[PDB]
């Protein structure tokens, strides 16, 4: 029953602030140290702070000593982390974790005993502004069942939703998670495998939809 | 950062030792070493705490020791659901926590779940619009760890590459994708480009040409 639930993924321009929350249930947040670590995608863990929710006392490494502001709202069993001056190296999953029991007579603050984790909160950094996608057909191999698809290139922000033949084709459809490019934009692709003899007779269309720029693209794919 | 071996590889039954090297101001000066286990999508999980003590729900497979400034996690009667990451951590004397760089482990007692790879060349409509994107779609692989390499002809290519981290497919296997950005002139002026996905020592390579 001890559970920590973090706020949803976020996105900030470089030079901007982010704030992440961490809701506790199954226990009283202020009875235990809260630790914050972080994990850049495909990188390792970096411990970033501990905070005593009763006193407000908070130690961070020299690295995070002026950028970070930990706070709590124990009325809500919520912990907060605020990180200033974001840059692309600030891009990672931020984890909160529950550490030792808080007591004046025994110090467990710096104990790395994290017996409970949040699921993590992805923060992305990008100087990118809304942008509609460019949709290109992915022609079936001409050799090839047959794989065909759609490339949904250089859009912002998420999500692009995708269907095929207005939903009349679902079997063998695989729409891939978007990659977050260094340019700051997203691309994704959606691929479907179809019987080879269906080419030339069955038309195929991917229905790309990007609400954030109010665009809809129904792209015809062909050999 | 505490120093770990970037990678260790093993086999069932037999044992593995993972190392952690710090300083007298952390690992040497306390019995506060903790070993964390983490799998591709999940959050880290506590195995060993305070050097050697067992966390709830952890086998004696895992044991913890310390030699002056070196922490070690010995693992015995090996299984296969490891296949992922081991991070070490120690209190410091500045009242902080320091983590090791992460032993990325690669056990072998499971079969696999080899990746289906699909490589698409730039579309005519894209080249026509003076860009080019090679798309490499990688699916159905388990365990969710992959390295992706691109080559133009026979030689490696590292610029213009964006590659996702592996994320769970709806089958309890994994997917990822990798994009190669090219100038239409680059694309035209090569025998071929290739996407090569490396999984568990094994490699799959898909190749396209203009």
């Amino acid at each position: 029953q001890v559970q920590l639930v973090q706020s949803g993924a976020e996105l900030k321009k470089p030079g901007a602030s982010v704030k992440v929350s961490c809701k506790a249930s199954g226990y009283t947040l202020s009875d235990y140290y809260v630790h914050w670590l972080r994990q850049a995608p495909g990188q390792g863990l970096e411990w970033v702070a501990w905070i005593n929710p009763t006193s407000g006392r908070t130690i961070s490494p020299r690295k995070f000593q002026g950028r970070v502001t930990m706070t709590t709202d124990t009325s809500m069993n919520v912990a907060y982390m605020e990180l200033r001056g974001l840059r692309s190296d600030d891009t990672a999953v931020y984890f909160c974790a529950r550490g030792g029991w808080i007591s004046l007579y025994v110090d467990y603050s710096y104990y790395p005993n994290f017996d409970s984790w949040g699921q993590g909160t992805l923060v992305s950094v990008s100087g990118a502004s809304t942008k509609g996608p460019s949709v290109f057909p992915l022609a079936p191999s001409s050799k090839s069942t047959a794989a065909l698809g759609c490339l949904v290139k250089d859009y912002f922000p998420e999500p692009v939703t995708v269907s095929w033949n207005s939903g009349a084709l679902t079997s063998g459809v695989h729409t891939f998670p978007a990659v977050l490019q260094s340019s700051g934009l997203y691309s994704l692709s959606s691929v479907v495998t179809v019987p080879s003899s269906s080419l030339g007779t069955q038309t195929y269309i991917c229905n790309v939809n990007h609400k954030p720029s109010n665009t809809k693209v129904d792209k015809r794919v062909e050999p | 950062v505490l120093t770990q071996p970037a990678s260790v590889s093993g086999s069932p039954g037999q044992s593995i030792t993972i190392s952690c090297t710090g300083s007298s101001s952390d690992v040497g000066s306390y019995n506060l070493v903790s070993w964390y286990q983490q799998h591709p999508g999940k959050a880290p999980k506590l195995m060993i705490y305070e050097v050697n003590k067992w966390a709830s729900g952890v086998s004696d497979r895992f044991a913890g020791s310390k030699s002056g400034n070196t922490a070690s996690l010995t693992i015995s009667r090996l299984q296969a659901e490891d296949e992922a990451n081991y991070f070490c951590s120690s209190s410091t004397n500045s009242a902080t926590v320091i983590f090791g760089g992460g032993t990325k482990l690669t056990v072998l007692g499971q079969p696999k779940g080899a990746p289906s790879v699909t490589l698409f060349p730039p579309s005519s409509e894209e080249l026509q619009a003076n860009k080019a994107t090679l798309v490499c779609l990688i699916s159905d692989f388990y365990p969710g760890a992959v390295t992706v390499a691109w080559k133009a002809d026979s030689s490696p290519v590292k610029a213009g590459v964006e590659t996702t981290t592996p994320s769970k497919q709806s089958n309890n296997k994994y997917a990822a994708s990798s994009y190669l950005s090219l100038t239409p002139e680059q694309w035209k002026s090569h025998r071929s480009y290739s996407c090569q996905v490396t999984h568990e020592g094994s490699t799959v390579e898909k190749t396209v040409a203009p």
